[PDB]
């Protein structure tokens, strides 16, 4: 079912 | 020429090996400084944490040799890596300080409590601490010191825990600052702040001060029970059990919806599953507060649920240390100089 994320915005 | 060299950064001297270049400062993470370098045989940014004469004294030596030798023995994608270990002075004599580099992260989760995340972010960044601690947990180290500033983070929404200085204010658990005694699911309590403190963007339990911290938890949390309060050492009992006591509030009114992303499109990640999770975790009675098996366990959290990730082989500690027998200024340093030199290899 749900995809892991795989960008986290850190700027 | 002699494959150490010297470089200041304003009044701290670090003394690294020459593969390690451009350093910047980049904190204070407990018991040392941290800089950032270049490392140009593996061409890639690390971070370099030095602690100076970590022998000098009682506290220091035990956290430093605690710090070295777990440093080696831990090794899980959610736990920081360990890249090399080196000291510059060429002799038990003349030993002084260690260095530990390590990679470098991007960020830590100070940053990220104060962006807006969804469902599957917070979900996923609090599945990997918890599967970090369980990790530790199977050894029986107990982290007792989890917080935004030793937990970081990548673009790539990876998350790895640093620090057992203190492995053996608010974030510690109760427990811990009322000299309780204490269990594994210490380390959740800690996770229930953070959780929380993800939620609502900022501080949870705002001071001002280190003490203001308890009264501002029990005014919200509610006054723990008489049992609980039972447990406590008589003397500190009785400040404790002075206080004017709270109801608390709900979880619905302390972590409203207003507070949470929309609801996701997955069943269990919602904001009613979030505040059952944190009104599990954020709970001053240890006996009743959950652990991070069930806490693994949870709707919220089990969508990404991995065996493989969780279930890893234990670290193994040569047990042999169990560490907590006081020794003398000289032995330490004798202690941790061992545990450098089996640890270097690589320059």
């Amino acid at each position: 079912r749900p995809k892991r994320p795989t960008t986290l915005n850190l700027f | 020429d002699n494959n150490f060299y010297s470089v200041e950064i304003g009044d701290s001297t670090f003394t690294v090996l020459k593969r390690y270049q451009n350093l910047k400062p980049i904190g204070s993470g407990a018991q040392g400084i941290v800089v950032a370098a270049y490392d140009a045989i593996l061409e890639r940014n690390v971070a370099i944490k030095k602690l100076s004469r970590p022998f000098q004294n009682q506290t220091h030596a035990k956290r430093a040799y605690r710090e070295l030798v777990l440093m080696k023995v831990v090794n899980h994608k959610n736990i920081i890596g360990l890249l090399n270990v080196f000291t510059p002075q060429k002799s038990l004599e003349e030993f002084q300080d260690v260095y530990i580099v390590m990679e470098l992260m991007d960020a830590n989760l100070s940053q990220v409590i104060q962006m807006e995340l969804d469902h599957e972010r917070m979900s996923y960044l609090l599945y990997q601490m918890l599967v970090g601690i369980k990790h530790l947990h199977s050894a029986g180290i107990i982290h007792r010191d989890l917080k935004p500033s030793n937990i970081v983070v990548k673009s790539d929404a990876t998350l790895k825990i640093l620090d057992f200085g203190l492995a053996r204010r608010y974030y510690r658990a109760p427990e811990v600052i009322l000299g309780m005694g204490y269990k594994e699911n210490v380390d959740i309590w800690s996770v229930g702040v953070i959780m929380g403190e993800m939620i609502k963007g900022g501080v949870l339990f705002p001071g001002t001060d280190h003490i203001d911290q308890w009264n501002k938890v029990i005014e919200q949390l509610g006054t723990p029970s008489p049992e609980f309060m039972k447990k406590l050492q008589p003397t500190v009992r009785t400040y404790v059990e002075n206080r004017p006591k709270y109801a608390g509030y709900s979880f619905e009114k302390l972590f409203p919806d207003v507070l949470f992303p929309a609801d996701s499109e997955h069943n269990k990640l919602k904001a009613s599953q979030a505040r059952d999770l944190l009104s599990k975790m954020l709970v001053i009675d240890a006996s009743k507060r959950i652990s991070v098996d069930e806490a693994l366990q949870h709707p919220y959290i089990n969508v990404w649920y991995d065996p493989s990730e969780a279930e890893a082989p234990p670290p193994k500690i040569p047990d042999k240390q169990l560490d907590e027998r006081e020794h003398t200024i000289e032995e330490w340093k004798e202690l941790i100089y061992k545990e450098v030199m089996d640890l270097e290899h690589h320059h």
